[PDB]
């Protein structure tokens, strides 16, 4: 898929993946144990 | 294309196909050695559950209407699932 | 399906036909028509032989037609087995076919090329070739025979030259016959071709037995470096309901931004705080039927 | 904000701060650090020292200096004369300190430049609408006869945990929580902050609470709806983060610093419904009454009616007696609280170590 270009077919593979690829704290609002949610994202 | 695909039903191989054009609507699964063939009326159908692209186990869960009818699909390929 | 994956199929279908025999025909038609296989998969398709389908596997992995995939699953059994998927890469494929054809082509030219060089000389008591070049060196005294080196025999003629146009129309009985398959390359030249790979292959799939050890869900690993529409169908009876409720919304809406009392007049004055239709519908009824008369195992769940 | 708002590149810019110590390395670009960082008299680390040394060997162009009114400090006064820059910004909400300090701003940045019109830009929908109230909390018998004598310190603690405070604070909640409105609660006093967040089943944030408990909280109250109420120590007093909230509770307060007063109004002033027609917030400084709370909340709200804000008095809640469940409404209770509140006041050797 590197070689044909090397001759002048134009290849419709592309080159292969061989040649270059790549805490949990304390809590002090124990009274809402659960009431509270915890939000990872917004 | 997105009406077919692989599947596995009851551990069994086949192939989902999807009957749109017929009124009401039939998913029907064909073992790929004729031995038997399932259908599913769509009619009578509840509620679907499915499985996270996270999970390792691909299974789809289809829930019928009045003890509830119960269904369980066995997929290969996520974009099948998918569609 | 595509066009293209016509092309491509018929391609396939051409050279396996063309310089492959039977067995091989057999086995590329299997992956072309149930997109990945396993060893049992072919194996019970095709009643053939893990030996049988040896050279088979061998000869379609070195020209490339057929990929392999070492992926190993978790059989509900547990006597799982690293189980070999069968399947094509599309342009990995065409670019070996391309290449092998073009290579052929050359050799044949460069072989018509070396025919066209003159017919020079071979020994026949040593068996050794010698071109017009190296007779010269070796000829007579009396300037007539040309004598081997070691042999010191008379030197007979070859035929470089002589089948010359034989190989030239063997090269045009190959071109005709390798027409389709460049045709199908001009197409597909034109055209785009997805890379496909194992995740690819599997859209397409079907399955070729019921009781299929091979599972053909991938499991990805980690460590290896190497939307509804929904519709209010009214018969604008029930609409003027629904701008009523909207009407109340309104409503709710001004009573959260309302006012305190404590804000709108002063607390001064005010304590300290502390601790019968029917039958007229009859009648018209019976009198339009008078004028009438007249004219007369559990697992994750997702809400989907 | 400067990355955000204007085309200066991260490569230009640099943090001195604690975590962040590395510079920017073109020739000019932007520093940003804290006053305590930069007047720290004490004996900073070598990484620091460099950075300092580089700070105060450049000649700057320009100086902000956010929140101005904390400039006229010992030492923090140093900042104008230890970084040579030659002009000098001074940008903050309250322009006023309980001493004489606050006029040596003109000789330390220069002249008050710019005065905003705090009612001209509310009624431009700018900020918000607030409705400054001052709730008169009629102060109970036992507990005003323990007030009288008692030293001021422990005065203090007495007149903030009057149960007519409990009572009219909880009355405000549930009316501004069944209103929709975000309501963040003001208390110095931390073991009131605890007392009053326990009472009534409300998240509390103060200085010891860990810092992710803390985001936690503040993005619950931000996005839970069943999360409408925080209580806040003097820790939002200064300039941390907080969600955008529309009514506001001080229980209790430092003294009578005019800075903080106006610091916690501007915590409502920037609420996201000032484009709806007719919102307005809410800003309540529940006060004892005929105690010191009224000479300290009359000296906060100078300030704020020197703005030109009108703290109306209301010595009146319609439905105290209605609301289902009063804090310390029988006298046992009062009395209960009442006591809680007085009784709140050669390697070998080294292994022997
Ligand atoms: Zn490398
Ligand atoms: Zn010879």
């Amino acid at each position: 898929p590197r070689k044909l270009q090397d001759l002048g077919l134009k290849p419709a593979s592309v080159d292969p993946a061989t040649i270059k690829r790549q805490r949990k704290g304390k809590i002090t609002n124990t009274h809402m144990t659960g009431i509270l949610k915890d939000y990872s994202h917004r | 294309m997105s009406h077919s695909g692989a599947a596995i039903f009851e551990k069994v191989s086949g192939i989902i196909a999807i009957n749109e054009d017929v009124s009401p609507a039939e998913l029907t699964w064909r073992s790929t050695d004729g031995d038997k063939v399932h259908t599913v009326v769509l009619s009578t159908i509840d509620k679907l559950q499915a499985t996270p692209a996270s999970s390792e186990k691909m299974m789809l869960r289809l829930i019928g209407k009045v003890k509830p009818q119960r269904h369980m699909f066995s997929f290969n390929n996520r974009t099948v699932m998918d569609n | 399906d595509r066009p293209i994956d016509d092309i491509v199929k018929n391609l396939l279908k051409f050279v396996v036909r063309g310089f492959y025999g039977g067995s091989f025909v057999l086995v590329l038609d299997a992956i072309l028509f149930h997109s990945v296989l396993a060893e049992d998969d072919l194996k019970q398709l095709l009643s053939i032989n893990k030996t049988e389908l040896g050279p088979l596997i061998a000869r379609l992995r070195s020209d490339r037609l057929i990929s392999i995939h070492k992926q190993r699953e978790y059989p509900p059994n547990s006597k799982s087995v690293e189980r070999v998927y069968y399947y094509v890469k599309y342009p990995h494929a065409i670019d070996a076919i391309k290449w092998k054809v073009h290579q052929v082509v050359q050799r044949l030219k460069d072989d018509l090329d070396k025919n066209s060089e003159p017919n020079g000389y071979m020994c026949p008591i040593c068996l050794t070739k010698y071109t017009q070049l190296e007779a010269v060196q070796l000829l007579n005294f009396d300037r007539t025979e040309f004598l081997c080196s070691l042999c010191d025999e008379p030197l007979v003629e070859d035929d470089s030259g002589k089948k010359n146009k034989e190989k030239q129309d063997k090269l045009n009985r190959l071109m005709d016959q390798i027409q389709p398959i460049i045709d199908s390359l001009k197409k597909i030249d034109d055209s785009r071709i997805e890379e496909n790979t194992f995740e690819i292959a599997l859209a397409r799939l079907i399955p070729p037995q019921n009781q299929s050890h091979a599972a053909y869900t991938y499991n990805p690993k980690k460590g290896s470096t190497m939307a509804t529409l929904h519709i209010n169908i009214t018969t604008a009876s029930d609409e003027v309901a629904q701008r009523e409720l909207q009407e109340r919304q309104a409503e709710e809406k001004r009573k959260q931004n309302a006012v305190p009392e404590w804000h709108k007049q002063s607390t001064i004055g005010k304590t300290a705080l502390g601790r019968e239709e029917r039958e007229n519908e009859k009648t018209l009824n019976d009198y339009y039927a008078a004028l009438a008369k007249k004219q007369a195992l559990e697992d994750e769940f997702e809400d989907v | 904000q400067f990355l955000q708002w204007c085309t200066l590149q991260p490569e230009n810019c640099a943090v001195f701060t604690s975590d962040n110590k590395e510079m920017f390395q073109t020739e000019s670009g932007l520093v940003v650090s804290t006053y305590s960082m930069v007047a720290n008299t004490r004996n900073r680390s070598h990484d620091s020292q460099k950075v300092m040394d580089f700070l105060t060997g450049r000649e700057w162009g320009f100086i902000i200096l956010d929140e101005v009114h904390v400039v006229p400090a010992a030492m923090f006064r140093r900042v104008v004369s230890t970084i040579a820059a030659h002009a000098k910004l001074g940008l903050t909400a309250t322009l006023v300190r309980e001493d004489d300090k606050i006029g040596d701003l003109n000789f330390l940045i220069g002249p008050k430049l710019y005065e905003a019109n705090w009612m001209e830009l509310s009624q431009k929908g700018h900020i918000a609408n607030v409705q400054c109230a001052e709730v008169w909390c009629p102060m109970t018998a036992e507990f005003y006869q323990e007030y009288l004598r008692e030293t001021a310190r422990k005065r203090m603690l007495l007149y903030i945990m009057n149960p007519t405070k409990f009572q009219a604070c909880q009355f405000l909640i549930q009316y501004h929580e069944r209103r929709g409105d975000k309501i963040i609660v003001f208390s110095d006093n931390v073991y009131a902050l605890q007392e009053y967040a326990l009472k009534m089943g409300k998240p509390f944030i103060y200085g010891s609470t860990p810092q992710q408990e803390r985001m936690n909280i503040l993005q619950n109250f931000q996005y839970n709806d069943q999360i409408n109420t925080i209580f806040l120590s003097k820790v939002g007093d200064t300039s941390i983060d907080l969600p955008e909230a529309t009514c506001l509770i001080q229980i209790s307060s430092h003294y009578g610093s005019r800075r903080q007063e106006a610091q916690r109004l501007g915590r409502i002033l920037r609420a996201k419904r000032r484009n709806d027609e007719g919102f307005n917030a809410f800003f309540y400084s529940l006060v004892s009454k005929d105690t010191q709370e009224m000479y300290y909340s009359t000296k906060r709200q100078a300030f704020l009616v020197d703005q030109g804000y009108a703290f109306k008095v209301i010595t009146h809640l319609h439905g105290m007696e209605n609301i289902p469940n009063l804090a310390y409404a029988s006298p046992r209770e009062r009395r209960e609280l009442l006591q809680e509140v007085l009784l709140k006041n050669h390697p070998l050797i080294r292994k022997m170590y």
